[PDB]
């Protein structure tokens, strides 16, 4: 879930 | 409520440690609580220190869950930074726990994107080495942030570009782009191999990977983003990749692309080209076998004064005029798609020498083709080639002006009219402004180049008797008996003849 989450902010 | 914790995180009984890590780690999901951790220099220190040292899942977890929640605030990100987390996050890369790897590849990036000093010390704990290593994951969102840490990193330092050269970078990167489709993962893969192809190093490396035909698989791809990286990587490493086969499918996608309506498509394209067709005779057969030709010249059409557009369009074609098998039909192709006007008017204003230089060029190999003498004549070629040529040569006399010196200039001039001149009414054209004495001054040149060319055109003025008289009459005998010893071989072989036809 950390991923999608940390994508979205980043990108 | 934090010196408690603190002191708890400090004991030497690991259990009481494992509990208070889980305590913390609650504290960081909420605002008021997590800003009470972050202005604590010595709490932060006690996260950093347990996570290091922790030989247990749940605390490995609890404090890089704590340290990832830090890095969302700039006084979180200098609170993990000054508390020496960037060393303790690089360990936590080598973790068989999904989890706390996510937690430090996040972590880390977010370091590496908003925090100062943060790309040295990761370099210096090791990062590179670990980060490409972990290239060889399966998770694509994983390897998207792994990928976009590298681009950081080696963005600006030759150092770090070197660091991933010797783990092997070049290869897994090209792998990514051979085994995955998740576009967000290709983009940033595209990126740091963008990096690298600026090193001198990596470019080798990259093209013996097999990073040309695996940067042409997303050529048509509809990010955009994607394709223009994949070309502005290709346009960097395609100097470097003239022994490289199984480049037909690329080679065409790149001749399609010249018709785009993004000029930095068109012009990514068109250097490609250029760079893929320097002296490699297959290569040229490839692109004009898939109407490369007519392609490049309507690209110089629509270009107009646009030299970034112009000059790798006109090398490509003054390669693509030479030296093949298809050289013949090419340059009749050129004159078929209307093209000798306007590679007459890119000689003149406002052209600077680059482009100059590559259309003197390509009107010296068109010149080969005797259906392209009378027209070039007729475009008015000659009379601008002679007045490039004759200030070109005074330039020399009186000594890099926009990185192209005088000397090309004579010598491509030269050259063209030397082909030029094998026409009966060119020859006429050349006589009548006035060339032979340049042309004679032009054997005592000290580069050998420009004495072959200079012999060559005073070789084919000389078999009409009234332009042989002339030659003689500018004292040309001289030179060109000293020239009969010339270690150039078509120096002397000139020199020969034009003595021969002066003497009857
Ligand atoms: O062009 C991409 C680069 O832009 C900036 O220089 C950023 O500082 C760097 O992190 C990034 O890689
Ligand atoms: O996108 C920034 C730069 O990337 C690459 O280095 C290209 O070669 C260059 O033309 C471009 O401007
Ligand atoms: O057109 C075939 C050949 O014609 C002439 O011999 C040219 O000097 C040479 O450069 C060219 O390759
Ligand atoms: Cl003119
Ligand atoms: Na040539």
């Amino acid at each position: 879930x950390i991923l999608d989450x940390h994508l979205x902010r980043v990108w | 409520a934090i010196p408690e914790l603190t002191k708890l995180l400090n004991d030497e009984d690991q259990v009481v440690v494992n509990k208070a890590a889980v305590m913390v780690h609650q504290l960081s999901k909420k605002e008021a609580s997590r800003h009470a951790i972050m202005r604590s220099p010595q709490m932060v220190s006690a996260i950093v220190r347990t996570m290091q040292n922790t030989n247990d899942v749940e605390t490995a977890r609890c404090t890089a869950g704590t340290l990832h929640n830090l890095s969302h605030h700039r006084e979180g990100l200098l609170a993990i930074f000054k508390s020496g987390g960037i060393p303790a996050l690089v360990k936590m890369l080598g973790s068989p726990v999904d989890s706390v790897l996510f937690y430090a590849i996040t972590t880390l990036h977010n370091l590496l994107l908003h925090q100062e000093g943060a790309k040295m010390a990761v370099r210096l704990a090791g990062g590179l080495q670990k980060m490409v290593a972990l290239l060889n994951k399966t998770n694509v969102k994983f390897l998207a942030i792994t990928t976009d840490c590298l681009q950081i990193l080696a963005y600006g330092n030759q150092e770090s570009k070197l660091i991933i050269l010797a783990s092997g970078g070049p290869q897994a990167l090209v792998n990514i782009m051979r085994t995955y489709t998740y576009e967000k993962l290709l983009w940033t893969t595209s990126r740091v191999l963008k990096v690298l192809s600026v090193c001198s190093s990596n470019k080798p490396a990259i093209v013996e990977a097999g990073g040309m035909q695996a940067l042409g698989l997303h050529l048509t791809d509809p990010s955009q983003r994607l394709v223009q990286n994949c070309l502005w990587t290709l346009r960097n490493l395609s100097d470097a990749a003239t022994k490289q086969e199984g480049m037909e499918g690329l080679l065409g996608t790149l001749v399609q692309l010249l018709g785009s309506d993004d000029i930095n498509v068109v012009t990514c394209a068109a250097g490609i080209l250029s760079n893929l067709t320097c002296n490699n005779y297959k290569n040229k057969m490839m692109v004009c076998q898939v109407g490369g030709i007519e392609a490049l010249v309507r690209t110089v059409l629509r270009a107009g004064d646009r030299e970034d557009i112009t000059e790798p369009a006109i090398c490509a074609l003054r390669h693509l005029t030479s030296r093949h098998q298809e050289a013949e039909m090419a340059q009749n192709a050129v004159r078929l798609h209307y093209g000798l006007p306007v590679v007459v008017k890119l000689l003149h204003p406002p052209s600077h020498w680059p482009l100059i230089k590559a259309t003197v060029g390509l009107i010296r190999n068109l010149a080969l083709c005797p259906a392209n003498h009378a027209p070039l004549r007729e475009q008015g070629a000659i009379p601008r080639l002679v007045q490039l040529l004759v200030r070109a040569h005074q330039d020399t006399q009186r000594r890099f002006v926009e990185g192209v010196r005088m000397e090309e200039i004579v010598e491509g001039c030269t050259g063209a009219l030397h082909i030029l001149a094998r026409d009966v009414h060119n020859r006429i054209v050349i006589r009548g402004l006035n060339t032979i004495p340049l042309f004679v001054q032009l054997l005592y040149s000290p580069i050998e180049n420009i004495q072959r060319v200079a012999a060559g055109v005073l070789c084919e003025l000389a078999q009409d008797k009234e332009a042989a008289e002339a030659i003689e009459a500018e004292g040309a005998t001289a030179p060109l008996t000293e020239l009969l010893h010339s270690r150039n071989e078509g120096v002397a072989t000139y020199a020969a003849a034009v003595l021969f036809r002066m003497s009857e």
